[PDB]
């Protein structure tokens, strides 16, 4: 009846420091299609994230694309915190740079 | 171009 | 060079339901209508179909409500008939459209519809008969064999579908008809002393149909292999890898193999070192 | 089925003897679909509404030559009218004008408007016989005699009949899909307690096109207006209006009021209870 | 189209 | 010489919902003359990025102008508008009221 | 009334694939760009009267563009070579072209020049069928530039395609392509000390940006104690300047600032308050 | 060959405190094209900061518009600190509106 | 409209 989302955290170019890049949070797989999805930054809730209008797969399943305007850093942490109704606590993915 | 004849299902 | 258009409607019920139709071209996806989104209107979502005048957003905008409406209702008698909770919420979504070739004719079309993201009723390949999920599909299936809904859902896949498929793919010749390759480099990650991974990367690429694999001394690759589903880039592009676990010291015996319609010739990557 | 297009123009000094900020706006109905702003660096009549931006290089030409030639005479008068009345070189003034016609159904000249004010009041209006001036006290008496000697009327006139309704069926043709539609008002009902003994019910309408609404409050079927506010019709910033009504009622009684709500995109009038 | 006819006032 | 007050409303462009991005609108109308101060604050600093409609006035000469900008309500934030006139002693603070 | 195109190419050597940008210019205003980085990698609209072209138009203007960088990139590997220039070290080629029209429409003048480096490298002569080279390798591309009759088809073009299609932009973006915004123009004073102060003449807001300041002191040409800083752009399409005159103290009304700029009826003569 | 970027720091209008404005740092006759150029808000970097399409001139120097919007305070600071390979360490120069 | 006879350098 019910799927938990995928989750992939990455950039929409390849990462350096200092250069502004776009962070995109890519949930797919998932139903029903209501979801919360935030791009943490150091653990705080980044607040400009738009996302993409909501579509499906031939399986039914909904998939949405969440970004936001970044500049990468050395020390800065950043992740894609995603809850739905199959998830009890909120799953935190963390952004790899090589990932 | 959308579809324009709806069919209700019930 | 073929191409398709596809559009995706979602109604969800709220404990009035939030609806959403999203139109592609390809990978493209070229028009929106929100019901959250006031001044409730077809929207364009891609810089081709903005010349298409006022009254095309008119009657896109009235034939995609006319639908949502009749979801609505349809969400209302699926409640009452599965006696589904007042306070919950479920979800109808169809799903249509047409492929033609490269000689702008029909080759297929599609009609589908889900319920609670279960198969409920589609139109089958001839265009003429359909396939029902059980219980209340079957009364559909039944109602739609005695108004000819058939009849009218293949004149529109094989009509006007095809019709202005044909006229996106000439406006929007410049984005839809267009191959971007990807752009592929590997990644060396030590994940031991004894052991590695390679990874293969493809980005920059449209369409987003691609085929990544890896080979050892020229033969398929299956185990200890990881693939992950292509992204979107935000920018219309999209992005994939593929990694493959290796002994230390053996990198060099593993290519990768990248196809892509926008590659003369099919890639092959080998770790460098 | 009648249509209206106006023209709003506002000349206003700037403090020491600077050259005056000048704004224009036209609307057709309650859709603007053109501005000129003296402050710009454009300097040019710029298209507002997507179905005005088909008119070509000609157009906006001529209508940027137009409304600079107004501005700077505006821009003279506010100085003379400074004279005239002695106003202090440190102080703003205003010269405004509004003016265009209206349509019928076939598209026929209906009425016409032409006026100004300044600092805030009537100065000179053509009237209806589109022939006469009503003109305030003092120096739009000069002006009067002025227009009157020049037989500016006559030239006004062959605007208002002419050009200003053969321009606006141009534009209510060209941007029929927004400016012959009318969206209907979206109504909801809010209840807001004030006290043990009193609330506050307040009948919504958004969203609606055009502007023209009427919202009412009757108890027990009869027209109830004590206790009753109003808010002015506001735009919502989308081309579309909103407004509420509000009445205050004792706590228990909700069920004997009812609101009205009457717009013409809707098929017949609305009734809200709470 | 605005008015072309432009009246001094004083 | 003849000075008129503003009206003042501060409101959303869609009803307001914790979370969903919206519009927050300042709409001032029936004032005279027409130069004004208006600003969207929240929690009490000013808004930076505000558009506002082109100057336009009514039958009766009084100007009106919509200023507007990108918010997303909360529960915990609070909103509203700022204006100052030439007709105001100081400046008139209404607050976003999403019941109004 | 006379007007130009111009493009802008620069190369990039990387320490791998060359980064290659490119502008296009009528007079002042910019109206197209690529950037090899950019993920389209086609030629880009950045003025609002160049949207208007077709697909055959921005396939063809892509096309070309990249051709040129293309070979751009390959001769910045031979300079390399030929030079014995370090691997990691980065290089530059660009080219600069275009052509100038009268108030007929007619073809005035036209460029095609190169510089490796910062540095002249080859030039066409006015007459449009002789080449300047600098040193070395240079000489190497006059000769084969010569062989090759090069500058035959580079007059073509100037002549040619570069002169029809200026005059059919500065058609269609008239409206802001053939304007003049007359500057806007104010004097401030800022004292040196007891004996010298300085006269800043300011011109705002103006377009094209040719624009003359100069000072006279009674009626004299002065040339002394004089400042132009270079004309800047406001970012808005209009450009900013200023002239500076360093005067003694109580003698600051003896001095006039002139102001001469194709927006300006007559030219300006401002003098301290 | 190798030529040192010149700077200026400037609005787009003339600066009014508390109106929104746009802030400008226009870098020119420099060689090679990289360059590294930051807009400063109080010394810290602004986000927002976009730039113009790398052009020329006609001596083969480059040059390129930095710019964000901005709201000039009476307290608050503005800056553009520009580093290039010709520079021994970034270059800070500070907005004066006049 | 770009040049379209594109010279090798070298
Ligand atoms: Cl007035
Ligand atoms: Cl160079
Ligand atoms: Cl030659
Ligand atoms: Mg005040
Ligand atoms: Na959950
Ligand atoms: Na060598
Ligand atoms: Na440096």
């Amino acid at each position: 009846i019910q799927r938990t989302p995928k989750i992939q955290v990455y950039s929409r170019h390849p990462a350096e420091n200092g250069k502004s890049n776009f962070l995109n949070c890519y949930v797919s797989g998932f139903h029903p299609s209501d979801i919360e999805v935030d791009l943490l930054k150091n653990g705080e809730r980044i607040e400009k994230v738009e996302h993409s209008d909501l579509s499906f797969s031939k399986d039914w399943s909904f998939y949405l694309l969440y970004y936001t305007e970044f500049t990468p850093t050395e020390k800065d942490e950043y992740a894609c915190r995603v809850n739905h109704v199959t998830l009890s606590q909120p799953k935190i993915v963390k952004w790899d740079r090589d990932m | 171009s959308v579809l324009n004849d709806i069919f209700s299902r019930l | 060079g073929s191409h398709s258009m596809r559009y995706f409607y979602t109604s969800v019920s709220r404990p009035e339901p939030r609806f959403i139709a999203v139109g592609y071209v390809d990978d493209t996806q070229f028009v929106r209508f929100d019901s959250d989104a006031a001044s409730q209107r077809m929207e364009p979502r891609a810089p081709w179909i903005e010349q298409e005048g006022p009254e095309y957003w008119d009657q896109e905008t009235r034939n995609v409500k006319a639908q949502s409406q009749t979801d609505r209702v349809d969400l209302g008698t699926l409640r009452g008939y599965y006696n589904q909770s007042e306070d919950g919420s479920h979800t109808i979504q169809i799903m249509y459209g047409c492929d033609v070739g490269p000689d702008g004719r029909f080759l297929r079309g599609y009609r589908q519809d889900a319920y609670d993201g279960k198969d409920y009723i589609a139109l089958n390949e001839d265009l003429r008969s359909w396939t029902a999920a059980d219980m209340a599909a079957q009364i559909t299936k039944r109602k739609w064999e005695a108004a000819h809904a058939a009849e009218q859902q293949r004149a529109y896949l094989e009509g006007r579908c095809v019709e202005w498929l044909r006229r996106y793919l000439e406006n929007g010749k410049e984005t839809l008809q267009r191959t971007d390759p990807p752009k592929t480099h590997m990644t060396h990650h030590p994940i031991s002393d004894h052991e590695a991974t390679l990874r293969c990367w493809a980005l920059g690429f449209y369409p987003a149909e691609i085929t990544l694999t890896w080979q050892r001394d020229g033969e398929d690759q299956t185990q200890d292999t990881e693939l992950v589903e292509t992204r979107p880039a935000g920018d219309g592009t999209f992005q994939k890898w593929a990694a493959v676990v290796v002994p230390s010291g053996e990198e060099q015996r593993y290519t990768c193999h990248v196809q892509h319609e926008g590659l003369p010739k099919p890639l092959t990557l080998r770790w460098e070192l």
